């Protein structure tokens, strides 16, 4: 029914400026990663 | 993450030693799909929170 | 009337069924029409003919 | 499963409505207990 109904008819940037970097960081050394959420 | 990965990333890799455009498909991947995660996780705690 | 004490009235007869049925009957009537006209549309895809 | 959905759309939003109605006669007409019998 959804697709029916929906062909019928500020707060992200804020999101992707504080994801950007954890991201970027995280990424780059993953194993670390790994290891402190195994911890 | 999947659909990202594997549209544009699907050609540099057989080339060794090539890492820049991996991360940048990751990061294609964690920048449109922020909104749908942050809009589930939202919505999963507020339909508990009352 | 006054009633003697220990003592009760009630009232009954075919009404009391009746009454019931009826409404009922008022309750299913349209559905039929409806598990209907939903049909006739599906033979015409037209809510005109049907 | 979706798109042979959407294509007879008319029928799935009088099935809808249907389903709407027939809920809401059945939750005005539902019983009402405080806890289930643990008996």
């Amino acid at each position: 029914v959804i697709p029916i109904l929906m062909g019928y008819w500020p707060l992200n940037r804020f999101l992707i400026r504080v994801y950007h970097p954890l991201l970027l960081k995280v990424l780059h050394w993953p194993k670390t990663t790994l290891l402190v959420a195994a911890l | 993450l999947r659909h990202a990965i594997e549209a544009v990333p699907s050609l540099n890799n057989p080339q060794t030693f090539s890492e820049q455009k991996l991360d940048e498909a990751l990061y294609h991947g964690a920048v449109l799909r922020v909104r749908p995660k942050a809009m589930t996780v939202a919505v999963i705690i507020a339909g508990l929170l009352p | 009337v006054q009633l003697k004490p220990g003592t009760s009235v009630a009232f009954s007869g075919q009404f009391e069924l009746l009454e019931r049925a009826n409404h009922k009957l008022k309750l299913m009537v349209p559905m039929t029409l409806m598990i209907i006209f939903v049909l006739l549309y599906l033979a015409f895809r037209r809510v005109g003919e049907a | 499963i979706i798109r042979r959905s959407v294509a007879n759309r008319f029928l799935v939003l009088m099935g809808a409505l249907f389903l709407s109605i027939w809920g809401t006669w059945t939750i005005i007409n539902t019983p009402v207990d405080a806890l289930p019998d643990l008996s």
